[PDB]
């Protein structure tokens, strides 16, 4: 009801097209320092950061007009703090991490600041150790005989499975370039074992091509799947690889006849 | 302050209308933005309206807006496969530019198959792997496909196989074991 | 120069380096409106009288002031860090009504010519500081960009009663003390 | 003394004839340098010193930035006046008209709002013109006003001094006497 107005302040002048975050996904464990970074569009003066539990929609963390906080009362507490030093990228640093700060941190910018673009966002993971961290396998299997003639159409299935924790990117590949025609993922990992909450996942995706594109020897397919470990710099003391971040994939060639 | 938004799951025929509703509580609100957000993206800005107009249309979304009620819906017609993703609704004051979201709304179109023909097929097994993969195919979006009962084998959900270039849609469910008696013949749901 | 019959000033906006610290205030044919309380996020209405009820967001206040803190720091460099020249104010007292002993009134000590807008105003009777009884505007704004600040204090005039103004301003020596008695 | 830098922005609207004619004003400045400002009567923002030429140039460049101020007039100013300002300008508070000796005689007319204000002196009923001394308005600034007007004088035992007050306030002015002691 009857709300004054006033004149809004503009940045005084001197990224890209869309907001960026990377990386997407981020894990580590309790007690860990960790900062997300923010590339705005090119030219936005304001910039939010958001934060998103799933099953849930976005609220509000910090707001910046150019180099200074605007709003900063959705910080959850004096562990967090964010920056942005040139009213450009921006940072947001996140101390002696606890399980609870797991979400996807969302970022966004305004040209003025009402109409916000929102970036991709970065998962955060974080765990109570990292001693359950496995990268996935993965295994591409080769479409049925019966189908082919059935129905002149080739299924192919590729399956990751024994990964943990659940956030993986999976792709396919034809002879470069990656391929999203015929792809059908599950959209959600299903527990290797529902009774427990240190179980790892599998996955499974599906790229379906016309007979004769399977039937063409020349043809090179690749499943590829992006998994998000721990990196070169982190301390490993278990009787096993280290599961870094790293890509795992599987082959297979058009069959002749 | 809070913005309600129902309902919180959707499922809707392809082809059909689907419509979200919220409720704002700050009088003071004057933008009122519309979010379409798909797994593991950022939330895409589809729409939005300012409390100076009562509707607004773009092709096929459809906003209103109800200063005096606080309430603001989202209008798709004629869904399509695509469609199908999390939405948000939010709200800003002249005052204060952050949004406040609503709990968002689960929105799923069911594909519309042409001609079904539901066939189970087993695939060659992987150099590399002890397990053996069934694909059920082909069936109407009706079908079942429940989850395994038995801990060695793996089913996934359907999930719907893309437009192509052929105009073609089409469902798949996956099965998996290395468990010795598995059959392809199993992968229960009937008629 | 501009002819109007009314102005309003729906945004006088001020930061400074020194603190750092800003204001922000509305001012209507040159009387103030309102003021944000910065720190309790709060816009506080000088007279619930000239507050002709419209409500204004605290926060619409504070979003504005980092602009401001941005702003300036960017001005500072295209400024070659050119330092603000402090002004020399000049006061003046005055009761706000006529002055008849053993009546209440109030003392009005008129801040002009300020700035940087960072100045001390207190009161004293007969030497001492009077403690309470007092209150303040905020920095006014003026067409040539310096302010100008007004304080009150509410007394009852009598013959064993004597009253300063005392201000302190960078472009000032000393404190400054404006006279007055009944 | 401490080395300062201050920065101001001020959001102005001008109003003529009700909200017939609406000017608004945004003006940057440095210290005490307006080196920017956007002017609805020009219509784009204008560079007022060389600091404020880069600025001026990039956000007319920016559709949103023009546009913005451009709807100013009417977001904020119209809006205002409909919000605030009109109400305000009903405030009306009756003037205090008491005179005093100091041979110098004083009509000091206070606690008044608005501005506006005729004061005249009369001696016999005839006015007085000549003798008469008026400061300039005073703001209290508490939302009111006073003005002190002086009069030479030289007293006579059957003279009667008026000092006359209008006010837009007042049905009817306010007249009050002094006689020779
Ligand atoms: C104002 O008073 C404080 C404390 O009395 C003092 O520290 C400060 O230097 C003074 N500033 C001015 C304007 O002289
Ligand atoms: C004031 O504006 C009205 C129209 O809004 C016009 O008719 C009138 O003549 C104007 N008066 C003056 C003195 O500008």
């Amino acid at each position: 009801n009857p709300v004054v107005h006033f004149f809004k302040n503009i940045v005084t002048p001197r990224g890209g097209a869309g907001v960026s975050q990377t990386p997407s996904n981020k894990v580590t464990e309790k007690g860990k320092y960790v900062e997300l970074r923010c590339d705005p569009i090119s030219g936005h003066t304001a910039l939010y950061w958001y934060r998103q539990s799933l099953g849930q929609g976005p609220e509000f963390l910090i707001y910046f007009q150019g180099t200074g906080a605007a709003d900063d009362s959705g910080l959850p507490n004096d562990r967090f703090f964010a920056v942005r030093p040139e009213g450009s990228v921006s940072t947001l640093k996140i101390q002696r991490t606890e399980r609870g700060d797991s979400a996807v941190y969302l970022c966004a910018t305004s040209a003025l600041g009402d109409t916000q673009y929102f970036g991709p966002g970065t998962r955060l993971t974080v765990l109570e150790d990292l001693k359950n961290v496995f990268p996935p396998e993965v295994a591409v299997f080769e479409p049925s005989e019966a189908e082919i003639s059935h129905t002149q159409k080739a299924t192919l299935v590729c399956l990751a499975t024994g990964f943990y924790p659940d956030h993986v990117e999976l792709s396919w590949w034809v002879n470069g370039k990656e391929v999203h025609s015929g792809v059908c993922t599950d959209p959600q990992p299903l527990k290797e074992q529902p009774a427990l909450n240190d179980s790892r996942y599998s996955l499974s995706s599906r790229l379906r091509v016309s007979a004769t594109f399977w039937q063409n020897p020349r043809n090179h397919f690749r499943c590829q799947v992006q998994f998000y470990g721990l990196s070169e710099n982190d301390e490993w003391t278990q009787d096993r690889a280290k599961p870094v971040t790293q890509i795992v994939s599987a082959e297979a060639w058009g069959r002749a006849d | 302050e809070n913005v309600e938004q129902h309902p919180s799951t959707l499922s809707v025929q392809e082809g059909d209308s689907a419509v979200i509703k919220c409720t704002y509580s700050d009088s003071a609100s004057n933008y009122f933005p519309w979010y379409k957000q798909e797994l593991g993206k950022r939330p895409q800005l589809i729409i939005d309206i300012r409390s100076n107009v009562g509707e607004k249309k773009d092709q096929r979304i459809a906003v209103t807006l109800n200063k005096t009620a606080k309430h603001f819906s989202l209008h798709i017609t004629e869904t399509q496969p695509e469609d199908s993703a999390v939405y948000f609704c939010a709200a800003s004051s002249f005052g204060n530019e952050k949004l406040t979201f609503g709990t968002g709304t689960r929105l799923t179109i069911i594909p519309n198959i042409q001609n079904p023909d539901p066939a189970v097929y087993q695939l060659r097994d992987s150099k590399s792997s002890d397990k053996s993969v069934c694909l059920f195919t082909d069936f109407d979006s009706q079908t079942n496909v429940s989850q395994s009962k038995d801990s060695d084998v793996y089913i996934t959900d359907k999930c719907v196989l893309d437009m192509r270039s052929m105009d073609f849609k089409s469902n798949s469910a996956v099965a998996w074991s290395n468990k010795s008696d598995f059959a392809c013949a199993n992968a229960f749901n009937n008629s | 120069d501009i002819v109007a019959d009314h102005v309003a000033s729906c945004g006088v906006n001020l930061y400074q380096f020194y603190g750092p610290s800003g204001q922000y205030t509305h001012e209507f044919d040159g009387d103030e409106q309102f003021y944000v309380d910065l720190e309790r996020k709060e816009t506080a209405w000088r007279w619930p009288e000239f507050s002709k009820f419209g409500g204004f967001d605290p926060q619409g206040a504070l979003r504005n002031m980092a602009v401001a803190k941005h702003n300036l720091n960017i001005m500072i460099k295209r400024y070659n860090s050119t330092a603000a020249t402090n002004e020399v104010p000049e006061v003046t007292v005055f009761s706000k009504s006529p002055v008849t002993l053993g009546q209440p009134n109030t003392l009005i000590c008129l801040v002009d010519n300020i700035f940087p807008p960072v100045v001390n105003i207190t009161w004293l009777s007969n030497g001492q500081s009077v403690t309470e009884g007092v209150s303040e505007t905020s920095f006014l704004s003026k067409s040539d960009h310096s302010f100008f600040k007004i304080s009150y204090l509410t007394f009852l005039p009598s013959a064993d009663e004597i009253y300063d103004c005392k201000v302190e301003h960078w472009g000032l020596d000393q404190p400054l003390l404006k006279h007055w008695e009944p | 003394s401490p080395e300062d830098f201050v920065y101001q922005f001020k959001g102005l609207c001008y109003f003529t004839n009700g909200t017939e004619r609406v000017r608004g004003v945004t003006r940057h400045i440095y210290n005490r340098e307006e080196y920017v400002r956007f002017d609805s009567d020009v219509g784009v923002y204008r560079a007022v010193t060389p600091q404020g030429r880069p600025v001026a140039e990039y956000w007319n460049s920016q559709k949103e930035v023009l546009e913005g101020a451009r709807a100013s007039v009417d977001r904020v100013c119209r809006h205002n006046y409909e919000v605030a300002y009109r109400g305000i300008l009903q405030r009306r508070v009756e003037p205090t008209v008491t005179i005093s000796p100091s041979n110098l005689l004083i009509c000091s007319v206070t606690d008044f709002y608005p501005s506006q204000i005729k004061v005249r002196w009369f001696r016999n009923d005839q006015e007085e013109t000549a003798g008469v001394v008026s400061t300039p308005l005073i703001r209290n600034g508490d939302w009111t006003f006073q003005i002190l007007v002086m009069l030479e004088m030289t007293p006579q035992r059957g003279d009667v001094y008026t000092c006359h007050v209008e006010h837009p306030s007042l049905q009817s002015p306010i007249t009050v006497e002094w006689r020779a002691q």
